RNA sequence: GAAUGCUAUAAUAG
RNA sequence: UAUACCUCUGCUUCUGCUAUU
RNA sequence: AGUAGUAACAAGAG
């Protein structure tokens, strides 16, 4: 019952129940008025004073020191790279490594918010590549009849994607069962 | 503990085998025809 | 302007290691470009020192296929690489580190030395670092207006001690040659505010990531900070 | 050793209120935070990759020196000792419930010090601090 | 807030469980609650942290 | 007569 | 084609966040 | 068949 509308971003159709028509109903409503919410804000802000500052405060300069490898510790995270789920650690590697494509050595830096612009800028690429391995044959000799040995031998590529079907990927959220 | 630095790995690396070798010769560890060969091939990098 | 200056004087091998330096510390090349020639000028004045100095297997110094240095440079070498060699000396020949990073060794006489570059007079600034220090290296201070402080025992030569002189009071004359020498005069002094900027297309996406009633970002920001919602 | 040169008392059943507090879990050696700790584990195993001497390492010297020389004869993996160190020195203090014993010697024995409903009188072995007396 | 109870009146515990919970709860409503608490932040701040929720709010 | 605040591969909880 | 009555595999056939730390 | 239960296994691959 909200606002629905088409994204000019991904092309995709937004809704929005944000500031929407109130419930008739004891059916799960998502209308939650904005004004309400600051409300309710403001006047926990009165009852605790000076803590949002407080935490802004101490999140704020907790950023300034985190580094990017606080990303190597959080199970399987989706890697846009290969459109799966990897390991946080290595979902973080291919994308460090993709991202040194692009030119974005902000990673290099150490810092979690050098390495946060480079994403946001990432968005502006009008073509993001990355590395994705295939497999070639090669002749190896060895001690063999005809006296040689065929491996396959991987090897990067270096593919492209365009603005939006990285935005897409970005934006995207890989789905299981509990 | 996390070893920290911006600077490449292989710079590092290099640095610390290179101290190592200076050391080991002076102090008597190392050999001479050891330290030719080590200083040559840190030369290689 | 400075930018260009340092191009034509120094060598590229001076200016990157200065400016990894000087990143460590997390301070922009070429907004304050000053620092980096300063940086530069301690940088080079050091690698002289250290050019031709060598030993033989017996153990004394000589002038210069042969690899192994009188001196030992520590300025230059990023943070945890220059420490690990002020440390790795000290331990291996059994004397106590010191508690702030030295600039150069001897490996003839086996103590640290101290270089500083100084603006104003050299025997005064000598005095200004013997407070932190005391006896823990040997210092070794020079200034542009040809002059020079060294330590009682200065293993420098009369010759080597020109050559830093030279190009003490070379470059000097560059700057004054383009008139540059007066960037350097004026007293520079800014903070480094951690900027995070946003792009074009995150700045779209979160125009279009707003409550209903709103047209754009700018207009939710200012209506939670100013308006008040009571009741 | 603790628990080898100890003495039981009785058991005795009644209602025992066990209040939740923030308690040392095991006896340290000296206790430092996590930083100055870490860099007093580095001067004992990794000299050379210690970084800047902080004044830590000249308050805790004598205990570097004792830790070195015991350590010296071993031929256990370095990344191993390194941990057993930090046991030892780094504070591990978390929530419990307990009743009339704080001590770390007596919080490591807390299954057996008391229930809800009953209490078991236990005296460590070794040494006990005047400070906690 | 048992013993802070009116005397001579009633106290009584909602044991409560909200249904629907993550399917309800509206990212622009958390962008709003960022811009809220980080007034007082320098501009980059209240900046940084607007994007989680707004990525959250175009996410696919 | 107090403190010292952190970071696991299990399990549970939400 | 076929080798193959052979060879390889037994969470990888998408397993999140947070707290107890 | 059966396990099982809002969708699967009851072998998969060179």
């Amino acid at each position: 019952k909200g606002k629905q509308y088409i994204s000019d971003v991904t092309g995709c159709t937004m809704v929005d129940p944000t500031n929407g028509p109130l419930p008739e109903d004891n059916e799960p409503s998502a209308y939650a008025q904005l004004d309400c919410v600051l409300e309710a804000l403001d006047r926990m802000d009165e009852e605790h004073p000076g803590l949002f500052q407080a935490a802004s405060q101490n999140a704020m300069e907790t950023l300034m020191v985190t580094t990017v490898d606080k990303l190597t510790q959080g199970r399987q995270t989706f890697d846009w790279t290969v459109c799966r789920n990897q390991p946080a650690a290595t979902a973080l590697n291919t994308t460090i490594t993709s991202f040194r494509l692009n030119d974005l050595n902000g990673a290099d830096k150490g810092g979690l918010i050098p390495f946060c612009q480079d994403i946001i800028d990432s968005l502006d690429r009008p073509e993001m590549t990355f590395f994705s391995v295939k497999n070639i044959k090669k002749k190896l000799p060895a001690k063999n009849r005809k006296g040689f040995l065929i491996k396959r031998i991987p090897m990067k590529v270096k593919d492209k994607i365009t603005k939006v079907e990285y935005i897409k990927r970005a934006l995207s959220l890989n789905t299981m069962t509990k | 503990r996390k070893p920290v630095g911006q600077h490449s790995m292989l710079e590092a690396m290099a640095h610390r085998l290179r101290m190592d070798a200076r050391l080991d010769y002076e102090s008597g560890r190392m050999s001479k025809d050891d330290f030719e060969k080590a200083m040559a091939h840190l030369g290689e990098i | 302007s400075m930018d260009t200056f340092i191009t034509r004087n120094f060598q590229t091998t001076i200016i990157q290691k200065a400016k990894n330096t000087m990143a460590e510390f997390s301070e922009d090349p070429e907004l304050q470009p000053a620092m980096l020639f300063n940086i530069c000028v301690h940088l080079e004045v050091c690698y002289v020192i250290s050019d031709m100095n060598f030993l033989d297997e017996e153990g004394k110094a000589y002038t210069a296929q042969n690899l192994r240095p009188q001196y030992e440079v520590i300025e230059g070498m990023p943070r945890t690489i220059a420490w690990m060699v002020q440390r790795s000396l000290a331990q291996e020949h059994g004397i106590e580190t010191p508690k702030y990073l030295a600039d150069l060794f001897d490996y003839k006489t086996k103590r640290f030395i101290e270089v500083g570059i100084t603006k104003g007079l050299a025997d005064d600034y000598f005095w200004k670092k013997k407070e932190k220090l005391g006896n823990s290296m040997e210092l070794m201070i020079f200034s542009y207006n040809q002059d020079y402080s060294l330590s009682n025992e200065s293993s420098l030569d009369e010759e080597g001690k020109g050559r830093v002189l030279s190009r003490l009071t070379e470059l000097q004359a560059e700057l004054s040659l383009k008139n540059l020498w007066q960037v350097l005069i004026g007293e520079e002094d800014v903070e480094k505010g951690i900027d995070f900027k946003l792009g074009q297309t995150i700045s779209r996406l979160r125009d279009i990531s707003v409550p209903a009633g709103f047209s754009n970002f700018e207009g939710m920001r200012s209506y939670i900070d100013n308006i008040d919602p009571k009741g | 050793m603790r628990l080898d040169n100890a003495t039981w008392g009785r058991i005795t059943f009644g209602p025992v209120e066990r209040v939740r507090k923030r308690v040392l879990l095991n006896p340290l050696t000296k206790e430092m935070p996590p930083d100055e700790a870490s860099n007093v584990i580095m001067e004992i195993l990794f000299p050379k990759e210690a970084g800047i001497p902080r004044e830590s390492t000249w308050i805790h010297r004598e205990l570097i020196k004792e830790k070195r020389e015991k350590l010296k004869g071993t031929m256990i993996t370095p990344i191993v000792l390194a941990y057993m160190l930090e046991r030892e020195l780094v504070a591990r203090r978390r929530f419990l419930p307990v009743a009339g014993a704080t001590s770390a010697e007596f919080i490591e024995m807390l299954h057996c010090l008391q229930g809800e409903n009953w209490r078991q009188i236990y005296h460590p072995g070794g040494n006990k601090l005047t400070e906690s007396r | 807030m048992l013993s802070n109870c009116p005397p001579g009146g009633i106290s009584m515990t909602v044991t409560g469980d909200n249904t629907k919970w993550n399917e309800c709860l509206n990212p622009r409503i958390f962008l709003a609650m960022t811009e809220r608490i980080t007034r007082d932040s320098p501009i980059w701040f209240r900046d940084f942290c607007s994007i989680a929720p707004v990525l959250f709010s175009n996410k696919i």
